[PDB]
């Protein structure tokens, strides 16, 4: 219908300074252009139509400019509240056709995890089974890694994975990694490890646990 | 026959519910003033002609005034749109009733090529133009309006609503001046398109001690 | 105080027929088209449509022609979305928003041969009484429930400084997730902690206190 780039697609800025992604379509568009944000958990709030105009309540920081075949949203002065994945929208003609978005992390200090690890809660466990729950908590880089050890042993095998977006307050990578077992699978073993291993050091944090004394 | 005898009461019910209708001050206007013309042409030829059926002298004046208060519309929308300014023709209120009375005597001193071809051939342009010229600018206006805020399409609608009662008009007569009977089925036609197109709606549906979906 | 309510969760049997719907309530609905844009999961938008509430002309995108039919009710100040023979790729996030200005809530439309079945919030406590902080972070899994989505606040809605919560992610035909949560460790034990839940595909709230531990751990 009417193919609209948007460069970048990816795109690390730390606070403070000027970010800027540009939108480009296929025709010519009468400055018929929009930009919106669209946060992790919750709905897009518009920042700017027209090209420039921008909508009533948006922080004065955001500055939308191009014009005919290609523009641009930008914003001075990066604030950390500013994370998510902006795209622009085009209503010249129809069918509406959206930018692909291009998504904005902001680069903060290096942070290990705080990491914990929870045994099955009695009440699960009567129920018929156990769950075994590791936060590994606010760290940056984004990447990170665990891996479950019992009883000395060591495997992955039905784990469940998730890690979040950028926090807002600590602009930080949280995971949470779960290892779903049955009453029997967990009651055949006694020690449960957590480690996990993040560039921030060499040796792994590590948390367990035992199912006797507990 | 005695089961048509319900398309009278239709010639006489529909084109008083809209006679009274205008005679609300909302409903006053220039449009709504030839659209209550052809009211009188639909219900006086069908508590004077129908029932008899003078009564072919009748039977001209009222359908000869039709195609040419058609031919009116047509051109007084148009003189509105054309116009520089707001939508809404010039002919003022006396002058309207000045040319809607000089549009019954002439219709009464009066063929197919002078009270049917003529009142036709051009009525079918002079609104061609309209609705046409009425789509350039329909959106030659700003994307944003209507979606950001923070003429339009609903006239646009208007000219829908007159641009059936003209559209239904010449399928309903056209077989007859190239069948009789079809002809005075434009008499239950128009009060009938008015309600889901026009404000008419509300205007006489609810007149009635409020209709159906009066918050029923 | 400017709105479009939308149902938020809509389970749907393929082949069948869902109708979205929001209510907008903070301005003059007939002042604004109002489009309804899908955006599946992971990410994406695609127009489905735009109607005028005002006049009532509705201009479908090409690809929902037949599949989407767009109305609005001037009374009610709601408009709608007739979405038929639903099939596996028509789950998504619909959207209903105000020409693009004003956003929706949205609606988790999901068509699926599944029944749902609602989750089951477990408390995770402290293992073995490890004063190891300035502070203590509990949580709360809630395992096993469906369809998506499924709210989950903290002290019912009153605690947000340090509480983390994960995405649900599928396991087995059943969605699983689970919330964390920081305070100061001079306070849980102290003060009451409870999590909340919700689930509305089942119209399902739920509250977890989170009672320290068997105290022998």
């Amino acid at each position: 219908d009417i193919k609209m780039t948007q460069s970048p697609s990816s795109m690390y800025a730390s606070l403070g300074e000027r970010v800027t992604i540009t939108c480009k379509a296929s025709q010519d568009i009468n400055s018929y252009l929009s930009w919106f944000q669209q946060k992790p958990g919750k709905s897009p709030k518009t920042l700017i139509y027209r090209a420039n105009r921008l909508v009533d309540g948006v922080p004065s920081r955001f500055i939308g400019t191009g014009s005919g075949q290609d523009y641009s949203l930008t914003i001075s002065s990066l604030d950390y509240a500013d994370m998510g994945i902006y795209y622009c929208l085009q209503y010249d003609e129809f069918p509406y056709t959206f930018g692909g978005g291009t998504k904005l992390e902001i680069k903060r200090a290096d942070a290990a995890p705080t990491v914990s690890i929870f045994p099955p809660s009695s009440e699960q466990l009567t129920s018929g089974g156990a769950s075994v729950v590791c936060f590994l908590n606010n760290f940056y880089p984004k990447d990170i890694n665990v891996k479950w050890k019992i009883d000395g042993s060591e495997r992955q095998n039905g784990v469940l994975n998730s890690w979040t977006d950028q926090d807002s307050k600590d602009s930080t990578y949280s995971m949470s990694s779960t290892l779903t077992l049955t009453k029997d699978e967990y009651e055949r073993h006694n020690s449960y490890t957590c480690e996990a291993t993040h560039k921030t050091s060499t040796s792994p944090i590590v948390k367990s646990f035992n199912r006797n004394e507990c | 026959g005695i089961v048509m005898s319900l398309i009278v009461l239709a010639i006489v019910f529909g084109n008083v519910l809209v006679i009274t209708a205008i005679a609300f001050e909302r409903l006053q206007t220039v449009t709504n003033y030839f659209i209550t013309s052809l009211a009188c042409a639909d219900l006086v030829m069908g508590l004077a002609v129908v029932p008899f059926g003078f009564w072919t002298s009748i039977d001209v004046l009222c359908v000869t005034a039709s195609i040419e208060t058609l031919c009116v519309i047509a051109v007084d929308r148009y003189f509105a749109i054309t116009s520089p300014f707001k939508y809404q023709s010039l002919l003022t209120k006396n002058k309207a009733r000045v040319i809607i009375l000089m549009v019954w005597i002439v219709s009464g001193l009066t063929s197919s090529i002078v009270s049917f071809y003529v009142p036709l051939v051009i009525m079918v342009f002079v609104y061609s133009r309209v609705f046409q010229e009425a789509k350039r600018q329909l959106q030659k206006i700003d994307k944003s309006e209507g979606r950001f805020h923070v003429f339009c399409l609903k006239e646009h609608k208007a000219l829908k609503t007159l641009g059936i009662i003209m559209g239904t008009f010449t399928l309903c007569w056209l077989p007859f001046f190239i069948l009789n009977w079809i002809g005075y089925v434009n008499s239950g036609f128009n009060p009938l398109i008015y309600c889901r197109s026009p404000d008419f709606r509300i205007a006489f549906q609810e007149l009635l001690c409020l209709r159906r979906s009066s918050l029923k | 105080e400017v709105q479009l309510q939308q149902s938020g969760a809509e389970l749907a049997r393929p082949g069948a027929s869902v109708k979205l719907s929001c209510k907008a309530s903070g301005y003059i609905f007939t002042d604004y088209y109002i489009n309804w844009v899908r955006q599946r999961t992971g990410q994406g938008f695609e127009w489905i449509g735009e109607i005028y509430p005002g006049s009532g002309n509705i201009d479908y995108n090409e690809r929902f022609k037949d599949k989407a039919t767009l109305t609005a009710d001037k009374s009610s100040s709601t408009a709608y979305m007739q979405l038929s023979s639903l099939t596996s790729e028509d789950s998504a996030v619909y959207f209903c928003v105000r020409g693009f200005g004003y956003w929706g809530q949205g609606t988790t439309l999901t068509v699926s041969s599944a029944k749902t079945t609602p989750p089951s919030v477990y408390p995770l406590a402290p293992g073995s009484a490890a004063q190891t902080n300035s502070a203590v972070t509990l949580g709360c899994l809630v395992k096993g429930y469906f369809p998506e989505p499924v709210t989950v606040t903290w002290n019912s809605g009153s605690l947000s400084s340090g509480v983390h919560t994960f995405p649900a992610v599928l396991q087995s035909d059943l969605y699983t997730l689970s919330s964390s949560v920081t305070v100061p460790s001079s306070t849980w034990p102290s003060e009451t902690v409870t999590c909340n839940v919700a689930h509305p595909a089942s119209s399902t709230k739920v509250d977890k206190k989170i009672v320290p531990r068997d105290c022998g751990c």
